[PDB]
């Protein structure tokens, strides 16, 4: 039995531009074993409508999913990740950055 | 040139509350076409690319039948573990399980391929030659002895090299016109100042299919590593791929290096500079 | 096209 930390990205599908609807993602992936909580924030609050990929693994056998939602930058509102998993004493945020 | 079609399985035990939750998904090159989730209400294998969804009735009772079939056979596999392995019903366990063929340019069976993973530690493995097996440990091992004597391989010989080929190429062949684009990455470039002495570009490839690609960094045209970040490429959500790549540099000198990109839409590689 | 697999560990 081993257990992989996962890895996180938040970013948009296309580049972002204030005002323009684009989605928001993140992507978790490198983790084991498969059970993972993943939400997306919006000023620290929980995004109720998020979809998923199916679950799906790589060539080392870890796993990765995508995390996705509808949403329209803007010049002051703040969007996260964060991210739970039995690797991890607390919940992982990671917030979005317009340019990674 | 080469296409691929690969089937990914995962079964994990749940302690408390009844069966294992199971999860199948199939994909040729890296586009999801098909999926089953024990857990959804369907109870069915579901399209998830739109040229599989010409497929008629017959095909998705056929895939249902069989997806059911593999989750039965993990269901067992799990209690079967437990028992090589002696280890209690409490604590969840994972088995995974992935086949598929390569074909080549001209779509003639290059390679097969067919895994077990137990907890994510590789359990065994169908040779290169489709004849022999791969066995971890004495737990797989006894695996082998008995699928040596139930002629697994050859049954397994039999779909890589014929069906897995014989399908990979039909669905190729619908839907051309999703799975044999090419859709070359755009890039660009930024910057950023990290410190006074040094700063950060980040050179960048959006939109891009399939997956496969390549960004590396020079100075003065010489190949460069030191310095340098890779983010693991990912999905936007709409079946293309991006990237980036950083280096720290000292300031004053972005315009001696260079970030040279390569994929299949770019027979002829880009390379990129900081305009400043 | 999946296999026709019965196969257990």
């Amino acid at each position: 039995m081993i257990q992989r930390t996962p890895k996180i990205q938040v970013y948009s599908r296309h580049p972002a531009e204030n005002g323009k609807s684009n989605f928001l993602n993140c992507y978790v992936s490198g983790f084991h074993p498969s059970d993972i909580e993943v939400d997306l924030l919006k000023n620290g609050e929980r995004i109720e409508k998020v979809e998923h990929s199916d679950l799906s693994f790589s060539k080392d056998w870890s796993f990765y999913l995508l995390y996705y939602t509808e949403f329209t930058p803007t010049e002051k509102d703040e969007y996260a990740c964060r991210v739970n998993h039995v690797t991890l004493s607390q919940p992982k945020i990671v917030k979005w950055d317009r340019d990674m | 040139g080469s296409h691929s079609m690969r089937y990914f399985f995962t079964s994990v035990s749940r302690p408390g509350r009844g069966e294992p939750r199971f999860i199948a998904v199939g994909y040729v090159d890296d586009t999801q076409f098909v999926r089953f989730d024990s857990d959804a209400a369907s109870q069915r294998m579901e399209p998830r690319a739109p040229w599989i969804e010409q497929e008629g009735p017959e095909y998705w009772d056929g895939e249902t039948r069989k997806v059911k079939a593999h989750s039965q056979t993990h269901r067992v596999d799990l209690g079967t573990l437990r028992g090589y392995y002696n280890q209690s019903e409490a604590g969840s366990h994972t088995v995974q399980r992935m086949y598929g063929c390569d074909v080549g340019s001209d779509w003639r069976f290059l390679r097969g391929y067919h895994q077990y993973a137990y907890d994510g530690k590789d359990y065994i493995a169908l040779k290169e030659d489709l004849r022999s097996w791969t066995a971890a440990d004495m737990a797989a091992q006894t695996t082998k002895h008995k699928w040596e004597a139930a002629h697994v391989a050859e049954q397994l010989r039999a779909y890589l090299e014929g069906t897995c080929v014989e399908w990979l190429r039909r669905y190729l062949e619908n839907g051309k016109e999703t799975l044999q684009r090419t859709d070359a990455p755009k890039t660009h470039m930024t910057h950023h100042a990290v410190s006074d002495h040094e700063a950060t570009l980040r050179c960048w490839a959006l939109s891009f299919y399939p997956a496969e690609i390549t960004l590396t960094w020079q100075r003065d045209g010489e190949d460069q590593t030191q310095d340098t970040e890779l983010v693991e490429t990912r999905p936007a959500g709409d079946g293309t791929f991006q990237k980036w790549a950083a280096v720290v540099v000292p300031s004053g000198q972005e315009q001696r290096y260079t970030c040279h990109v390569q994929h299949e839409g770019l027979p002829k590689p880009l390379t990129l500079r900081w305009e400043p | 096209i999946l296999g026709k697999f019965l196969h257990w560990l």
